[PDB]
């Protein structure tokens, strides 16, 4: 609604005489598929795509990070329609310093250079940023402000029958004899991340493959959704969000 | 440094050590629902026992601190016992020096004050339990006072505790909005149990059994608990409502 | 590539279970990839190996890699910690690009306690070189490079230190402890060492194992 | 739903009362209330499945009366009352409604029916969220044509 | 456990110097100016408050001037909170001396006792010392009027004119040029006000932010009258000396 | 940090020092407690580390009062201190209220004591689990007390390395007798599940110890199982596992 | 001063009268509920910066597309108001800091 | 610089009033503006202190 | 063992006692409270708040009675006031009602509670109480007085003051609204109107807590036929009474 709808049709947004909606912030648990979704949105619309991790732009050479996003931006302004994926912005996040070292002040400059491109004397057109953050608490109010960012998308865990919807994509792929224990499976894999449902299927096929068949029997899966669920909650994130 | 490792103030003015106490009472995953009747106070709480080899009868969270005043505990059972022991000792003491048994209000306040002292001391850890005290006093009527690990307490029309307690709040809020009074107008204590069970099913979506429930009722001048046989009569009586 | 021909598991004595786990994790997908492909399930992204030094782990990946016919890469995380931000970030990026190139490959990373823990997000937390290299590891094991041919093996000393977000399923899949050798296991590890020299009926390895 | 005991036992009873299906019918011809009293029992169960079988019987009974405007109020009302309480899960009672809703359509042969029927249907579905809502609008819509 | 959270608060440095005492002197420099001037007929104590506001009642406040006994009052420069303990210790000690010898406490004895407490706290217990500096105005028969300064380490030094708290250096230098031994209490009142107008802790010096007290032997029969002037009696003297 | 002491605490609800202390108990000796109709039958796996040892002359079973068996695992000095404390508590109850201490009352006091050491950093938490029960005036009871300060009623309990094997067969023992079993028969069943829990300790060799407090046999006194009865239990367990 | 004698500090506290003026400018660009009382919104807003109010019109006109209109009504505005201003939870924490 | 700051500040107010000549009133506004910057940081150690 | 005797409150190298500065932050997180001294009474007022709609605020007191003629009100932490109110009543009895047979002067009481603060910043194992108290009262030797107790261990008399999160704004309100002569009636009307801007929720008399140290009430005396004694000068206002003063704005 934020991203795709003004890129293909800006005609409706100009007609009404509202400003184009721009900026989305993604945050959620680990494993929930922010990357999987980043990868997906890029296809759907077909807009030009720069997947860049934000821990990837950092160099001890000052203003190098500021240089990198400025060029990325100039490229995006040319290559419209374009969505710039700033993934894991939490790396160059945080705020303050000036009693820090000049590495921090550069991170603060880069963070600020971001700030220059979006709004200022430069603007977005049919450029567009998606920022992904894995912790919103590393993330700073200057980028949680309306301005930056119209819709703040909070992505939960996959719901009770959301988790059942993911099992369907995956159990489609497999060759099986017929599994009818999928309802049962989602009661045991409750409190799960989607990363770990994918792990549920990979384990079941281990047992199938070890027994030397290519079929996943339902018994292989029952055991499998229990084998992942014990060790998951033992080493669980225990993330806190805003 | 040590502004989160002991009970000293931080630049924020907020005691992180104290916050951690409230982040351990919801990890036992026990919900409670407590309602004031017209002549009674009823409290029902979870008693999930997932084992064949634990005796379910001895798994409990309702401890009788006075003969008239029950106490229901949400949070870890070592700290529960210590807080129960201390509360019983004080309630007895009040009879001894003032010539009548300790009120619910003051018993709540006394544990509240001890909780503050335990977060004043930097080597003493506070007891990380949320205590609900249910009674019927003769000078306060049907009463609920709920103390918390920090040392704060207030009275209540009704209250809930646990991770899913927001759902319980929705039911209670509608009930007292429509009635336009701070209690349930029901003159039979048994039917206040029946009502309580109904709203527990509504809130959590969970169908209860007699071995998932544990019920405490303070009527006038006595506190008793229902046994699982008696709780089953109530569960059959839901079908007769 | 610093592949030496197979060490061989016979010669890595004791600890039967550890040997059992590596076969299941690595060789079974590499050989039986066709079955994993038809099914459309993914071949392990990583296996975490953790436990005290000298439990044999090195010997084992070097044996496995020759058998499975993947190259042996040598990567050690305590080195990659530097004072220079640029220089320190660079070799992570180099090692990722080179691995995919030389793929299929077994990357063997030693002592990932230098990626540290991040559990905080305060002003100081490492200045954003310690936090930052944790997130660069998360992009290694993110599926923006195909990790079904690459197989990431890593060794670390404790995981209790390390933040548990990095540890989840698809980071790292199997979480495999390496305990000390037991009484009987000690005797097997002693014998193979002794097998190398002159071996005689005077010596009893069990005797030495119990003391 | 829960345990393994309700699936079998409840089903077993519905079979036993389905062998006693002619009994319910014969009494319904003598007085409505006698046979009605049987439907109440049936639609209190704990397995979802045994109520599928039993929600045929709720539809059939009022068909044997043929059908009575006064009696119509109660049947649709009883359903609404059962929905709030439980319904054997709130998802369960929506498929029950869906079965009885086809009967409402085809009962139609008076103005008189049409008017009473729109008053029952509008109410049921305000707390539901499925296909019931399409059907409500449609039967409402017969009275629109007349309007 | 207990040793985990202790950092060894009171210990010497390689210079020999006690961390908490060094720190304590900084916090007394935050607190307002207090000046004492010993005349040959009294002692003038004059202090400018570290707080002033139009909503602050300063007309009943005696937050710097406190009487320890009938012939010994103090002015306070430092933490008011910390000072309160020593003030009530002093009252107890002076009354104790009166109880046992039926004679008024000399100024030397009372100051020494307080000093011992401050030393004691850095010596043992890990306690912070009191971060206050007092100027004692006192009369005794033997040495007459005696003026004393005490520092947070727990040592006392005699003076004729001295300043503690804020602007100690500036106040001292003006006093050196103006002070004479032929000064009377009248002259000392004028000097104190002028010095505080040049060492003012904002951009104005006012009666309502001035606490002022003398101890004068001009009371009949050689008796000593401690007078703590009200701010409107200060105001009268403010127009007399021509500050206003 | 939050793991230096035991009155540090964490937002995760963990207390670390206490959880660490359970690891000593989990590497302790196998010890079981069977709730019987007439009493309780305790049995403990006693490892034979050398041929130099004197058999049945080292005990981990100390009697409290004349009717409470107590058998513990983890650190032996620490557990012997906890039992030493509870011999005083039993004496105190007997002094003041002139009765041998009831089993639920005894549990309450011990729980308080173990609570105290997790509330102060100037003393060290305990790292032992005790299994104690007996026959009192309110019937036979069985309690296991965690080093956390938590106890419950138990129809079967176990602790030590071989707790996995023991508990699994205690489920089956309660499924053999859902209406409970005799104390006399439970001698032979205590033997059987120590033998099966010695398959977790089959690099080692063992001595079987059994002790009971039951109304039917020992008349509500805690005694040791010895002589021909003990040897019968050994012979029973031997044939079952063969 | 002399580097920078003019120094303008920008508030967000504002005035009631100040919020009316932001609305008008917006309204020129896209009229918000031009058949209903605008003035309720002004009263209700009480911390909002100029930015939040720009986010309001734009998010309302997102909702315009859904509802399938080319006009923004007061219902759109009220939901725009409801959210984007309820971030954090500290309700629980402040129970014991009351 | 602070002195200089008064001169410039003073001419904002005169300009608006549409009177060229500087006056006592133009001065009182001008010293109040320049002193504002300083009074605010001086009330927090002059009030609500210990 | 115990070895906590090293003071938690200690000097920093930039001066100031660090621990009490931290504690003062907690006062400006708390509820807002204010007190205006009239020439014919004192009014103290605070806002009641609740974390649940099912909490009762008639079982919640934040203005409490220390003695019949001296009331107190806080801003800061709930728990810390809860313990300290009991200790305030206790020291008022031990140090003047068993020695001089009467309730302490307002000056005397304020000083004593500042000592309790002081010794909770002295020695280990004790951190300060994170409250500031307004202690308004009446004694017969200095009339009405309004004090403000600091978490420092010091006090200050004021003519009108406020404490809490909205203190700074509230005191600017009282600055124009205070005068040399005031009435108690108009003092109340100022106090409610100021606390209107420091309450974000309801503004009913059920959620606004008001108390006066006005003049004696001989119906709260509890006895009659002694004309010498004067009833409680303090009088907490019930919710209905507060609603009348809301209509009197
Ligand atoms: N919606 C989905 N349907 C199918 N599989 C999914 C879905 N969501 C996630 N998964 C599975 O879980 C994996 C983990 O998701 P992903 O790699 O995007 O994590 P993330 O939330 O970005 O974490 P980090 O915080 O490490 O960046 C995916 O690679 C995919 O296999
Ligand atoms: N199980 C084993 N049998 C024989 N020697 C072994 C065994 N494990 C370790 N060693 C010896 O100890 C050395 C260190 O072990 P290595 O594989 O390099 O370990 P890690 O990765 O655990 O630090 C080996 O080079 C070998 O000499
Ligand atoms: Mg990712
Ligand atoms: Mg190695």
């Amino acid at each position: 609604e934020v991203i795709e709808l003004p890129l293909k049709n800006p005609e409706i947004f100009q007609r009404v005489g509202i400003k184009p909606p721009k900026g989305v912030l993604l945050y959620g648990p680990p494993g929930t598929g922010k990357t999987l979704l980043a990868k997906a949105v890029a296809a759907t619309i077909g807009a030009n795509f720069i997947f860049s991790p934000a821990s990837g732009i950092v160099d001890k050479y000052i203003g190098e990070s500021a240089r990198i996003i400025r060029e990325m931006f100039a490229y995006a302004k040319e290559h419209e329609p374009c969505i710039i994926f700033m993934d894991e912005v939490d790396a160059i996040g945080g705020r303050r310093f000036s009693e820090g070292t000049s590495a921090d002040r550069e991170i603060q400059r880069t963070l600020m250079e971001l700030l220059t491109q979006m709004d200022g004397f430069d603007n977005l057109g049919q450029t567009k940023i998606i920022m992904a953050t894995n912790r919103p608490d590393t993330l700073d109010p200057a980028l949680l402000r309306p301005g930056r960012l119209d819709r703040k998308v909070e992505i939960p865990l996959p719901n009770e029958a959301g988790r059942l919807e993911i099992f369907k994509i995956h159990t489609a792929k497999v060759k099986k004899t017929g599994e009818f224990d999928f309802e049962a499976a989602v009661k045991m894999s409750d409190g799960f991340n989607g990363a770990d449902i994918r792990n549920c299927a990979t384990e079941a096929g281990f047992f199938a493959i070890r027994d030397d068949r290519d079929h996943i029997n339902p018994d292989d899966l029952m055991k499998a959704v229990r084998k992942v669920a014990e060790v998951k909650k033992l080493e669980g994130t225990i993330e806190y969000q805003k | 440094g040590y502004d989160r490792h002991i009970t000293i103030f931080s630049p924020e003015g907020r005691l992180y050590q104290v916050e951690y106490a409230f982040k351990a009472t919801n990890q036992t995953n026990i919900n409670s629902l407590a309602v004031r009747g017209k002549d009674c106070t009823v409290v029902i709480s979870q008693k999930k026992v997932p084992d064949k080899l634990l005796d379910p009868t001895t798994v409990s969270y309702i401890f009788c601190i006075s003969r008239t005043i029950g106490m229901v505990v949400n949070g870890p059972i070592p700290d529960a016992r210590n807080a129960a022991l201390r509360a019983k000792a004080e309630a007895a003491e009040f009879r001894y020096k003032y010539g009548y048994d300790m009120p619910c209000d003051v018993l709540a306040k006394r544990m509240a004050n001890l909780s503050q002292i335990y977060t004043q001391r930097a080597y003493m850890r506070p007891l990380g339990v949320i205590l609900t005290f249910v009674s019927v006093d003769e000078e306060l009527g049907p009463s609920i006072y709920k103390t918390d690990p920090a040392g704060y307490y207030v009275g209540y029309k009704a209250t809930a505790t646990g991770p899913k307690q927001q759902e319980i709040t929705t039911n209670l809020e509608n009930h007292f909005k429509k009635s336009k009074i701070d209690h349930i107008n029901e003159e039979s204590w048994e039917k206040v149990v029946e009502f309580a069970i109904t709203h527990m099913i509504d809130a959590l979506g969970t169908e209860f059994s007699k071995n998932d429930l544990e019920v405490g009722v303070a009527t006038k001048d006595k506190f008793f608990t229902l046994s699982a046989e008696n709780i089953e009569e109530r569960l059959v009586a839901i079908a007769e409502q | 590539v610093d592949e030496k021909p197979t060490e061989t598991y016979s010669d890595v004595g004791g600890l039967d279970k550890q040997i059992e786990e590596l076969v299941e994790a690595i060789v079974l997908p590499m050989k039986r990839a066709d079955k994993f492909k038809d099914m459309g399930i993914r071949a392990p992204k990583g296996a975490l190996m953790y436990g005290p030094p000298g439990t044999g782990k090195t010997l084992l990946a070097r044996a496995c890699a020759a058998q499975t016919n993947a190259t042996f890469l040598k990567l050690a995380a305590p080195q990659l910690v530097q004072m220079y931000i640029g220089e320190g970030a660079k070799l992570v990026r180099d090692a990722f690009a080179l691995a995919k190139e030389k793929a299929p490959t077994i990357i063997f990373i030693d002592e990932l306690d230098a990626i540290g823990t991040k559990r905080f997000d305060s002003e100081k937390s490492g200045d954003r070189e310690v936090q930052r290299t944790m997130l660069e590891l998360l992009n290694q094991l993110d599926g923006f490079s195909s990790d079904d041919r690459v197989k990431v093996l890593a060794a670390t000393n404790r995981v209790d230190v390390l933040d548990p977000a990095l540890l989840r399923s698809g980071r790292l899949d199997r979480k495999i402890e390496f305990p000390l050798p037991s009484e009987d296991s000690r005797a097997q590890i002693l014998q193979i060492h002794s097998r190398k020299m002159t071996t005689d009926d005077d010596i009893n390895w069990q005797e030495l194992a119990r003391s | 739903m829960s345990r393994d005991a309700p699936i079998k036992a409840d089903k077993d009873y519905s079979q036993i009362l389905k062998e006693e299906f002619p009994k319910i019918d014969s009494l319904a011809q003598n007085d409505c209330n006698s046979a009605l009293d049987q439907l109440l029992v049936l639609e209190k169960k704990t397995r979802q499945a045994s109520d599928l079988a039993s929600s045929k019987e709720v539809l059939a009974k009022i068909v044997d009366l043929l059908a009575s405007r006064n009696k119509w109020d109660d049947l649709n009302e009883q359903l609404t009352l059962l929905s709030k309480k439980h319904g054997q899960l709130k998802l369960s009672i929506q498929y029950m409604i869906q079965k009885v809703m086809e009967y409402l359509k085809s009962s139609k042969s008076l103005d008189l029916n049409t008017r009473i029927s729109v008053i029952e249907t509008i109410r049921v579905v305000t707390e539901n969220k499925i296909f019931v809502e399409v059907e409500r609008a449609r039967v409402t819509k017969d009275l629109v044509e007349i309007k | 456990g207990s040793r985990r959270y202790d950092s060894r608060t009171t210990i010497f440095s390689p210079e020999g110097r006690l961390y908490q005492v060094e720190y304590a002197l900084e916090s007394i420099s935050h607190a307002g100016t207090a000046i004492g001037i010993m005349a040959s007929d009294g002692i003038v104590l004059a202090a400018e408050r570290k707080v002033t506001s139009t909503l602050l009642e300063q007309d009943t406040s005696t937050e710097k001037l406190y009487k320890l006994n009938d012939k010994i009052a103090v002015a306070v420069a430092g933490l008011t909170a910390d000072a309160e303990i020593l003030i009530n210790t002093a009252r107890i000690h002076a009354q104790n001396y009166l109880k046992t010898y039926n004679e008024d406490i000399p100024v030397e004895i009372l100051v020494r006792r307080l000093s011992d407490i401050k030393q004691g706290y850095t010596q043992h217990g890990g306690l912070r010392p009191f971060g206050v500096s007092f100027i004692y105005a006192g009369y005794d028969d033997r040495y007459g009027y005696q003026l004393y300064t005490s520092n947070p380490s727990g040592n006392y030094t005699g003076w004729k004119a001295i300043s503690v708290g804020a602007n100690t250096s500036a106040a001292q230098t003006l006093l050196q040029m103006d002070y004479k031994d032929d000064m009377k209490v009248d002259d000392a009142i004028e000097l104190a006000l002028k010095t505080l107008s040049k060492t003012t802790d904002s951009s104005a010096l006012t009666y309502d932010r001035l606490e002022f007290a003398t101890i004068r032997k001009g009371a009949n029969d050689g008796e000593v009258y401690q007078k703590i002037f009200k701010p409107q009696e200060i105001k009268d003297i403010l127009v007399k000396t021509g500050i206003t | 940090g939050y793991d230096l002491s035991n009155s540090v605490f964490s937002p995760d609800g963990r207390n670390f020092q206490v959880e660490y202390a359970v690891k000593a108990v989990e590497n302790g000796t196998t010890s079981i407690g069977i709730k019987c109709n007439d009493g309780v039958v305790f049995a403990v796996e006693k490892l034979i580390t050398s041929k130099l040892l004197v058999p049945q002359k080292n005990v981990k079973i100390q009697v409290v009062d004349r009717h409470i068996g107590c058998v513990y695992s983890g650190l032996i000095p620490d557990g012997r201190h906890l039992v030493n404390r509870g011999r005083e508590e039993a004496a105190s109850f007997k002094k003041l209220y002139k009765t041998p201490i009831p089993i639920p009352a005894f549990a309450d006091r011990l729980g308080q004591y173990v609570q105290a050491h997790t509330l102060y950093n100037s003393v060290r938490p305990f790292g032992v689990s005790t299994i104690f029960g007996g026959v009192d005036k309110n019937g036979a009871h069985l309690y296991m007390l965690e080093p956390s300060g938590s106890y419950w009623g138990y129809k079967g309990a176990a602790t030590g390395k071989g707790r996995q094997s023991a508990k699994a067969e205690l489920e089956k023992l309660v499924d053999h007798h859902p209406e409970g079993l005799s104390a006399r028969e439970a001698v032979k069943q205590a033997a059987k599940i120590i033998y099966l829990a010695h398959e977790d300790n089959k690099e080692k060799d063992f001595e079987l110890e059994i002790s009971w407090c039951s109304l039917s046999e020992t008349n509500g006194l805690h005694k040791f199982v010895k002589g021909d009865l003990l040897q019968e239990a050994i012979d029973f367990a031997q044939k079952e596992i063969n | 001063p002399g580097r920078l004698d003019r120094k303008i500090e920008f508030p967000s506290l504002r005035d009631r009268r100040e919020r009316r003026l932001i609305f008008g400018t917006i309204a020129s660009k896209m009229s918000l509920a031009p058949e209903a009382d605008l003035d309720s919104l002004i009263i209700r807003n009480d911390s909002l910066s100029g930015a939040v109010i720009a986010a309001i019109m734009q998010e309302a006109g997102l909702r315009a597309v859904r509802k399938n209109r080319y006009v923004i009504l007061q219902s759109d505005l009220e939901e725009a108001y409801a959210t984007q201003v309820k971030t954090d939870n500290t309700v629980d924490k402040f129970d014991f800091y009351k | 610089a602070d002195v200089k700051g008064v001169c410039t500040e003073a001419g904002m107010y005169a300009l608006r009033e549409r009177r060229i000549h500087v006056t006592q009133e133009d001065f009182e506004l001008a010293v109040g503006k320049v002193m504002n910057k300083n009074q605010e940081t001086a009330i927090s150690v002059a009030k609500l202190f210990k | 063992t115990d070895r906590y005797s090293f003071s938690l409150t200690t000097f920093s190298p930039s001066g100031k006692l660090g621990q009490i500065d931290y504690a003062l932050t907690a006062v400006k997180q708390g509820v807002t409270s204010l007190g205006i001294k009239a020439t014919n009474g004192v009014v103290i007022a605070t806002e009641k708040k609740s974390s649940s709609p099912l909490a009762m605020s008639e079982t919640l007191s934040k203005v409490s009675l220390l003695t019949p003629d001296i009331g107190a009100v806080y801003s800061g932490m709930g728990p810390d006031y809860r313990v300290l109110v009991d200790k305030s009543r206790k020291v008022a009895h031990t140090s003047y009602k068993r020695i001089y047979g009467e309730y302490p002067p307002t000056k005397l009481l304020v000083s004593e509670v500042a000592k309790i603060m002081q010794e909770a910043t002295q020695s280990g194992g004790v951190r300060p109480f994170g409250v500031s108290l307004l202690i308004a009262g009446h004694d017969e030797f200095n009339g009405f007085s309004l004090y403000q107790v600091d978490p420092s261990g010091s006090y200050f008399p004021w003519k009108a003051t406020a404490i809490g999160k909205g203190s700074v704004a509230a005191k600017t309100f009282l600055e124009k609204r205070w005068n040399d002569e005031l009435e108690l009636e108009d003092a109340i009307h100022i106090a409610l109107l100021t606390l209107k801007e420091s309450v974000e929720g309801e503004f009913n008399g059920d959620t606004i807590e008001l108390a006066i140290i006005g003049d004696e009430n001989p119906d709260l005396l509890g006895y009659t036929g002694i004309p010498t004694d004067k009833g409680p000068r303090f009088r907490k206002l019930t919710s209905q009474e507060i609603n009348d003063r809301l209509e009197a704005l």
